[PDB]
């Protein structure tokens, strides 16, 4: 819901205390790393299937 | 100290009328509406002025000089204009 | 002029890439092609001409040579996003200038604004109702489905039709008008009486 | 360029020497990295918010001058100065009063700034975690 | 014509180049950039078709008085 | 070039090019004493003297800020007259205006003097700016003459006098050195001189159709990242 | 002419003392900030004087004449007598 | 937070007047603002300080009562 | 460019068409031009001009509800100030010369002249009622039209 | 034109974003029916009908 | 890149970058002064503290429903309904003499069925 | 181009028709999220990315 | 006067679409279909359209489950 505009899913973690134990600066450290692995999964797939 | 300063109260305005909190909303909207209307009227005189001062002249009538055109001609001429005038004078009025 | 270079660099961005410095990689125009313009075929002919001049009209060289993408278009979506964030009103103004040359009537502009805001108004109410359902959930009532469009045997309330007829009869509940009773202020009488008893 | 940018320069003066002289030209990656984080005059360093204020300040001020520059309702009552028949003289001080009321546009913005919010229902919801409550919560 | 293409390619049909260079940048300039409000040494273009008036002889004296022969002409006239 | 093609462009319900008495339903009608009980009117016969006193005030109140500059007082007088001669020379029949043009112009000039009394009229500020820009250039010439140096304006006057001798020294078949020839000689010198100066781009388009602005940098891309300040 | 500053070929000291058109605007704004010292100062001075009259009025509004309560305890309504007894029965 | 915002908003008006001092002061078309801007500012300050002052008095009356009434019950 | 941008074209010529009507000689256009802006949000509801004010309050027709009152009060004062401009002779400006020597008799004829002076104005607000009643009748038929 | 496929993705991403976020969207569509019919039938002539009818 | 890093520092607290979407998240210290000015209100305690378990007879507790019907107080002042915008200009504000209670309905009541609140939409 | 206002009405009429008819439109949006991401992230290169990346 | 030649033009195109929808659609889209996208794009259109229709059908069925 942190990526939704005007969310109405109030029961899906919107009104709850949600912390984590990952690296901070999430969008600068963690979220790119998830996209980096994404680019590997798809490049490894293209190279294999082709 | 007088009781007239009691009008400055808004913590307990709900005890007397509770009307100020709603009327000023309209006043802010009314000012905003006039700002858009009047600003358009007073600003949009420039297209007419810009056009008439550049296209309304005709050869069958005399175009008379304005205040600005007087000061610009006498106190805002450039160097080439000064040269051309004296260039014409020295050649024809002096050197023939 | 004197402050022209310093100022012009301050107002706008230049393209830092040197994609076109490399000659062979220069595009002939076959990477991003216009498909619908009335001069479509004249564009393909110029692409063909550039491909022929590069090979002295021996296109077998092009077939054996390496084909490159248009490196100049790299990271273009990101660059437009950063300009939109830097100055969104300037990016919107100039990207819509040619479209805003044709200005619809006051009626059409008012309909765009009214329906757009009226849609946002209902979205704000739908969010508030979601908070009502969350409070209802926490209060001990489980909720199957969602929304207020009751499929069963219940009364619905659709929302104020955004037309003057209903906007004159109805108006939404302003929460700031629900107040504490002023009788609360009568408890201050206790304070004034205590202050006098204690000699204050 | 503005004073706040010049203040950064005196503080970053030694840092600029390391990036622009040493890193920006050493070789390879250390060069690309130093030339990318170079220090100097800001490219596209204009601040649109500052400009947005300058434009809207000027446009709204030109409106204030028109709305405030009106012929007096009091002077038109005697029929001796510039006004004999003015059937809408009682509208002379509406726009001036409307502009002077605009000074409270931001001072009184929203419900909380027009009253004592703790005596209003929306305050209870904010203290309850922006949560919906029954309308009679201020009484119970 | 009234059928110029798709909406996405609409800004493409505007450019008209004076040279044979390919590929051609699509953007058609609307206005001239005016970043610095500089005072133009250029004289005003309002001084265009104004008939003879008093400003002509007043300026003639100012320029004639800048010469010895002109000072004689003005004083005698 | 282009002329208005509509022949009825200057037609109004009141007549051709009528901007003095537009046609309106509530038209002026006469009044008869024997039948008129009372009347409320603001018209009077005081505009002539108010037109005179208004000129004296606008002149005397603007001269307060000329600092005794005689040439400016005389230039301003010529400009002030141009503002008062508008009703005497206009195509508009100012004598046939709806409800009295005399009272109208006088009241309009009074609004101008009100601003002049406070030294806030745009013509005043325009005058101060134009004059300061003029005196700065005349002082630059004076400082160059006191130093024995030659002014940029004299270098052209001297360069033009010799160019005329060269042309008439070869123009022996004819001997009519027209003003047209004298003119195009100077213009050929002005264009060459102006182009030499580093002036801001005035024309939209240069030799090519392309615009001469800092924004008209299209592909190909050949500029690298911007470099920082040097120590 | 050619000594005009270039954002690329620029020295550190020169950029620190550039003083371009941007600063010229700011210096004009500063000229107004300084000239408004007495007008703004006069307003704040009145707020400081008006502050002491407000303190006494608040006490007059809360405590009243003899420390028993002022107009702070007064509450008025536009309801009729029928409207009031309707609300009670509604309760 | 309410008293601080309205104080910062009032300060914003003083900046708007300062930023436009030459126009409000020398242009007669803005005389009404030059004359009445301080009257409106004082009334705004009065509302801000009146509310804060009244709030402060009620808080002290409450604190001193709960302490006195608590001892009587002990 | 005021000759290519239809947005400034529409607003410029519209305003010029409104101010040129000062030749109709109603009164100072500098005075009543502000009332026109308010009257526009009364009858402009028919054209949805109030759309941009939907988020500015909890009532979409707030500015229109105030403007109709403004429109009524200042139009109600236009005749009152006009009599103040006539002076003590204001009754002669309306009815003219009397007919009978009795001031009490004329007093009754002069009162009718002053009432008629206002009825010519207040009676025209029944036209506004017809416009609203007819506007409601259509909103009722469209809002209750069949959909299944 | 050079990023139609990409802009089409982000165009639909926000549509799904709003749709996935708006759970009572049917209540919004039904609440919008009346004003959609009322305003278009009232303003049709003054926008489009005038070009083929009375004036 | 710098502003992208600065926004990352903020978004660790603010959470959602879009407006009118959600709320930020700040963990604060627990002290005796938490919610000190709302301890008098009961519904605020129930909403913050208690997560009630839904039963087979899936309904809100009858006691909670009953307390919720005791109507709250709603101000008479109303400029949003044009009849009151006109009528309330001629209304006389008379003193409401305290009768010794804390529930004097000197205003209208926040109930959809109240004769002075039926124009208000309760959704 | 002669009926943009009229066609705009019928377009939104059938959008509302489908929206008023489709009560669980939110369930369809959420059930479409995964295939929207999958097919666009998989086919991006062969459609759009090839013009600026690799081949 | 208006352009009375455009009268009833919306009704007329509607009846032509009913008479022969494939011909009306074919010729009204001919100049647009000259630029045909790739097989991938054409497949994505069909796949996403038919998938949206398939979910619409399931939601219709779930409504009959709620009615039962
Ligand atoms: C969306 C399509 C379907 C989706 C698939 C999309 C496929 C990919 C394409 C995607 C991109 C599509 C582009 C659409 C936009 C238009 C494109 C365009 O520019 O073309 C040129 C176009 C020029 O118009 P023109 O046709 O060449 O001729 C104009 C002439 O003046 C006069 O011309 P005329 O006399 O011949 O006709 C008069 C009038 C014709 O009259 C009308 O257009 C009627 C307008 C009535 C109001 C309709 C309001 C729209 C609905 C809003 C409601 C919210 C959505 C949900 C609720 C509704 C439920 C259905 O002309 C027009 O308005 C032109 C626009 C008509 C076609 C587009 C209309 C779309 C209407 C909505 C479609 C249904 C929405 C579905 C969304 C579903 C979302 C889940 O550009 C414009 O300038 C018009 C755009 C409209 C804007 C009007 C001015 C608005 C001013 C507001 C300013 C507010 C400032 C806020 C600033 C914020 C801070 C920064
Ligand atoms: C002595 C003479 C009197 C002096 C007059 C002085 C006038 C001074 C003019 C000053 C102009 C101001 C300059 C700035 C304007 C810029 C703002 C603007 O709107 O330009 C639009 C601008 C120009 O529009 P246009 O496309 O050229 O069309 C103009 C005309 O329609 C022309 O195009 P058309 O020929 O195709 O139009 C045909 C017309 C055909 O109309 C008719 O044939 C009959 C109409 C009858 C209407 C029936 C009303 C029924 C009401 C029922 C009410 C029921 C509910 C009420 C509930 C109340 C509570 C109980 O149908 C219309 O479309 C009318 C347009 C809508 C007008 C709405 C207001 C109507 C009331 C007018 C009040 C003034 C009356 C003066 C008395 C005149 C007596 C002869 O276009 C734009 O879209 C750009 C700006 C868009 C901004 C939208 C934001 C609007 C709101 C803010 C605007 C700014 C502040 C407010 C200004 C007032 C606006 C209403
Ligand atoms: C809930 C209430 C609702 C009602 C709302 C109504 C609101 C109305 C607001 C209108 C504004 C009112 C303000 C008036 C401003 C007056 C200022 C002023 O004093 O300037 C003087 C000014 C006169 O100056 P002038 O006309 O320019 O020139 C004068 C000539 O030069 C003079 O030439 P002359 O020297 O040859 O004339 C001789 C002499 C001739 O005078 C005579 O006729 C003589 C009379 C007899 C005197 C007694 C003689 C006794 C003889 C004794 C003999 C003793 C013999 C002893 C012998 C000695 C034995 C030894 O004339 C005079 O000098 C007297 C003229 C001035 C009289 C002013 C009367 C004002 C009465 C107002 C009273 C009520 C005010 C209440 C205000 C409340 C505000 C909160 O007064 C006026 O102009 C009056 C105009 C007022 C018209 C207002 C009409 C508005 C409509 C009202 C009724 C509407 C009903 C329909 C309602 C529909 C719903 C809306
Ligand atoms: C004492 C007791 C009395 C009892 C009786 C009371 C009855 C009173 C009768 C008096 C009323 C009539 C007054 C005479 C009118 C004379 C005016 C005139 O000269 O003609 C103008 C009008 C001008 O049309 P035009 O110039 O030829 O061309 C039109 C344009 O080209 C435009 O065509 P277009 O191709 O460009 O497309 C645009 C068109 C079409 O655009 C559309 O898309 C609208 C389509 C509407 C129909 C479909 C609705 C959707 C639902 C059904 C789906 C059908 C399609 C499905 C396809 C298959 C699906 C798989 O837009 C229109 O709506 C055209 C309507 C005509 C203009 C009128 C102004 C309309 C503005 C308001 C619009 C909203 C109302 C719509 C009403 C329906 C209009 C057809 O011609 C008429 O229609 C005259 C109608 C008068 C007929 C009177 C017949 C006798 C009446 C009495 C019989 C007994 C009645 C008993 C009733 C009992 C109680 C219920
Ligand atoms: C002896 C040597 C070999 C000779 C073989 C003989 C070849 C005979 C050719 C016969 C031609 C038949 C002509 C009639 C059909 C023409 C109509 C047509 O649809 O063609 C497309 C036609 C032409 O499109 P185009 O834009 O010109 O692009 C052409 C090419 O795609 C080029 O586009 P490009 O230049 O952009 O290249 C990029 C390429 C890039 O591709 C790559 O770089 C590598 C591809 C790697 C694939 C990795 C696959 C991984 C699979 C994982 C799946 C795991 C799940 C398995 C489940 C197991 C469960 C346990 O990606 C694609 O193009 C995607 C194309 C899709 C191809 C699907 C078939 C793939 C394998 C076919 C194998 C056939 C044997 C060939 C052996 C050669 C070996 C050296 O599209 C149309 O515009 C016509 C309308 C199409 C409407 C859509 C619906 C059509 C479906 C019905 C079609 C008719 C019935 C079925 C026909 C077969 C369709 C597959
Ligand atoms: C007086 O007459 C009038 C005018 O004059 C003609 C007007 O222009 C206008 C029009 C008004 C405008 C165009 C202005 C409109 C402004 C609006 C809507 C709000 C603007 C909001 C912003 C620009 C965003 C600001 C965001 C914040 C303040 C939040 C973060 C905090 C920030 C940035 C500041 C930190 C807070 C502090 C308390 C520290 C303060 C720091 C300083 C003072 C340092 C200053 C440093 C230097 C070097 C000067 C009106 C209404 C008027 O009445
Ligand atoms: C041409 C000028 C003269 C006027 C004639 C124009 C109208 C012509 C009407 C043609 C209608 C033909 C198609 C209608 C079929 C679909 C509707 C339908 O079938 O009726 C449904 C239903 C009745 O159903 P039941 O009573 O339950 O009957 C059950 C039987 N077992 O009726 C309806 O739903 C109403 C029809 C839909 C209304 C849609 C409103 C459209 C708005 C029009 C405004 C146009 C504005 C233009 C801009």
């Amino acid at each position: 819901n942190s990526a939704l505009i005007g969310s109405e899913n109030q029961s899906d973690s919107m009104n709850e205390l949600n912390t984590n134990f990952s690296m901070t600066y999430y969008i600068l450290t963690v979220l790119p790393g998830k996209f980096i692995y994404w680019i590997y999964e798809i490049l490894h797939t293209f190279f294999v299937v082709c | 100290i007088l009781d007239y300063l009691f009008l400055l109260d808004l913590n307990d305005d709900l005890t007397r009328k509770a009307v100020f909190e709603q009327v000023i909303i309209f006043i802010f909207i009314y000012c905003t509406m006039n700002f858009l209307a009047w600003s358009t009227v007073v600003e949009l005189i420039w297209p007419t002025h810009f056009f008439n001062r550049r296209h309304s002249s005709s050869q069958e009538f005399i175009r008379f000089r304005t205040y600005t055109e007087v000061l610009l001609k006498i106190s805002a001429y450039n160097d080439f204009f000064y040269v051309l005038n004296n260039y014409y004078y020295n050649q024809k009025l002096i050197l023939k | 002029s004197l402050h022209e270079k310093m100022q012009t660099d301050y107002l706008w961005v230049k393209d830092h890439s040197q994609a076109d410095s490399w000659a062979k990689a220069r595009t002939h125009g076959y990477n991003y092609i216009a498909h619908t313009v009335p001069n479509k075929k004249e564009r393909y002919e110029m692409i063909w001409r550039s491909m022929g001049k590069s090979t002295d009209w021996e296109l077998e060289k092009f077939r054996l040579g390496k084909k490159f993408p248009d490196r100049g278009n790299k990271r273009r979506w990101f660059k437009n996003l950063f300009r939109l964030i830097k100055n969104p009103m300037g990016y919107i103004f100039w990207k819509t200038y040619k479209a805003r040359l044709a200005k619809p009537s006051l009626i059409v502009t008012s309909m765009f604004i009214g329906f757009t805001l009226g849609f946002i108004k209902l979205k704000a109410q739908s969010i508030a109702y979601s908070k009502k359902q969350y409070a209802t959930l926490r209060a001990g009532k489980n909720i199957e489905g969602s929304g207020q469009v009751h499929f069963g045997y219940h009364d619905q309330k659709w929302g104020m039709p955004a037309i003057p007829m209903f906007q004159l009869m109805y108006y939404e509940l302003p929460g700031n008008s629900i107040v504490v009773n002023p009788c609360r202020n009568q408890n201050y009488r206790l304070y004034f009486e205590m202050r006098k008893k204690l000699g204050i | 360029m503005n004073p706040i940018q010049k203040a950064w320069l005196k503080i970053l003066e030694p840092v600029s020497y390391v990036i622009n002289e040493k890193m920006a030209k050493r070789t390879g990656i250390i060069g690309k990295l130093g030339r990318f984080f170079a220090i100097g005059p800001r490219e596209y360093g204009v601040h649109p918010i500052n400009r947005m204020f300058i434009f809207m300040n000027r446009k709204y001020m030109a409106f204030q001058a028109v709305a405030l520059h009106r012929y007096s309702f009091v002077k038109s009552l005697t029929h001796n100065g510039f006004h004999m028949l003015r059937v809408f003289r009682h509208f002379a001080f509406v726009l001036p009063a409307t502009v002077l009321a605009g000074l409270g546009l931001f001072v009184y913005w929203g419900d909380d700034n027009k009253c004592y919010s703790p005596d209003r229902f929306p305050y209870l919801k904010k203290r309850a975690g922006d949560m919906a409550l029954p309308l009679n919560s201020l009484n119970q | 014509t009234l059928q110029w293409g798709s909406l996405a390619e609409r800004p493409m049909v505007d450019r008209v180049m004076s040279t044979s260079t390919w590929p051609v940048p699509y953007y058609q300039r609307l206005f001239k950039a005016y970043p610095i409000r500089e005072k133009k040494d250029k004289m005003s273009l309002l001084l265009s078709d104004i008939d003879i008036d008093d400003t002509n002889w007043y300026q003639a004296k100012d320029f004639l008085r800048g010469s010895f022969r002109g000072r004689q002409i003005v004083d005698y006239v | 070039g282009y002329k208005i093609r509509n022949k009825s462009i200057f037609w109004t319900r009141a007549g051709w090019k009528n901007n003095w008495h537009p046609k309106n339903f509530n038209a002026p009608r006469p009044s008869y004493g024997e039948f008129t009980m009372g009347i409320r009117c603001r018209n009077d016969h005081h505009s002539f003297l108010r037109y005179v006193q208004t000129y004296r005030n606008m002149s005397r109140h603007c001269k307060q800020y000329f600092l005794g500059d005689k040439q400016l007082e005389e230039t301003f007088i010529l400009g002030l007259r141009s503002l008062f001669l508008v009703p005497y020379d206009s195509q508009c029949l100012t004598d046939q205006i709806k409800h009295g043009g005399e009272r109208r112009f006088v009241d309009q000039l009074d609004r101008d003097f009100e601003l002049i009394s406070y030294n806030t009229h745009p013509y005043q500020l325009f005058t101060y700016t134009v004059r300061n820009e003029h005196l700065a250039w005349k002082n630059e010439q004076y400082e160059k003459i006191q130093k024995g140096e030659k002014t940029f304006e004299q270098e052209l006057l001297d360069y033009l006098d010799e160019q005329v001798l060269a042309e008439k020294a070869k123009l022996r078949d004819g001997q009519n050195f027209s003003i047209e020839r004298m003119t195009e000689i100077a213009l050929h010198v002005f264009r060459k001189a102006r182009a030499g100066k580093v002036r801001p781009a005035q024309d939209v388009r240069g030799p090519d159709g392309n615009v001469n602005d800092f924004l008209e940098q299209r592909r190909p891309f050949e500029h690298p990242n911007p470099t920082g300040v040097t120590h | 002419p050619q000594l005009w500053p270039n954002p690329n070929k620029l020295r550190f000291a020169d950029l620190y003392k550039y003083q371009g058109v941007e600063m010229k605007k700011i210096n004009d704004s500063i000229k107004n900030y300084k000239a408004a010292k007495f007008y703004i100062g006069g307003i704040l001075g009145g707020c400081l004087v008006f502050k002491f009259f407000i303190d006494a009025a608040v006490d007059k509004y809360i405590f009243g004449e003899n420390g028993n309560g002022g107009k702070f305890l007064e509450m008025q309504t536009i309801n009729s007598n029928y409207d009031y007894y309707y609300n009670r029965q509604f309760q | 937070a309410t008293a601080l915002y309205k104080s910062s908003a009032l300060a914003g008006n003083l900046f708007l007047y300062a930023y436009n001092y030459n126009n409000f002061t020398a242009n007669i078309r803005l005389r009404t603002m030059r004359y009445l801007f301080p009257v409106v500012s004082l009334a705004i300050f009065g509302n801000i300080y009146w509310d804060y002052r009244s709030q402060l008095v009620k808080v002290n009356l409450f604190d001193e009562y709960i302490q006195a009434r608590a001892q009587e019950l002990v | 460019n005021p000759n290519t941008e239809e947005n400034t074209i529409d607003s410029d010529y519209l305003a010029a068409s409104g101010t040129v009507e000062a030749e109709k000689e109603i009164t100072s256009i500098d005075d009543y031009l502000g009332l026109v802006f308010a009257i526009a949000y009364v009858f402009g509801v028919f054209f949805y001009v109030h759309g941009w004010t939907s988020m500015l309050s909890h009532a979409v027709l707030l500015l229109s509800c105030y403007s109709i009152i403004i429109m009524f009060l200042f139009i109600l004062g236009m005749p009152t100030l006009l009599l103040y401009d006539f002076g003590i002779f204001f009754l002669a400006y309306l009815k003219g010369a009397g007919k009978y020597i009795s001031s009490v008799a004329e007093m009754m004829f002069d009162y009718t002249a002053c009432l008629v002076f206002y009825i010519r104005i207040l009676a025209q607000w029944i036209r506004v009622v017809l416009m609203v009643v007819t506007f409601i009748s259509l909103s009722h038929y469209v809002s209750d039209f069949d959909i299944t | 034109m050079s990023r139609k496929f990409l802009l089409t993705f982000w165009g639909g991403f926000f549509v799904l974003n709003f749709g996935m976020a708006t759970v009572d969207l049917n209540w919004i569509m039904k609440s919008t029916y009346i004003p959609w019919i009322f305003w278009f039938q009232l303003m049709y002539f003054y926008v489009e009908g005038k070009n083929s009818m009375f004036m | 890149f710098v502003m992208y890093a600065f926004a990352a520092k903020v978004l660790d607290h603010l959470g959602n970058p879009f407006p009118f979407s959600g709320h930020g998240q700040i963990v604060a210290a627990a002290d005796r002064w938490n919610h000190w000015d709302v301890r008098c209100y009961d519904n605020v305690m129930k909403a913050l503290k208690y997560i009630r378990i839904p039963t087979v007879q899936n309904n809100i507790p009858e006691a909670t429903r009953w307390y919720g019907r005791q109507p709250g107080h709603l101000l008479r002042a109303d400029t949003y309904w044009i009849p009151n915008l006109v009528s309330q200009r001629f209304a006389k504000h008379q003193p409401a003499h305290w009768d010794g209670t804390q529930n004097m309905p000197i205003f209208r009541l926040a109930d959809p069925k109240h004769k002075d609140s039926y124009m208000v939409q309760f959704r």
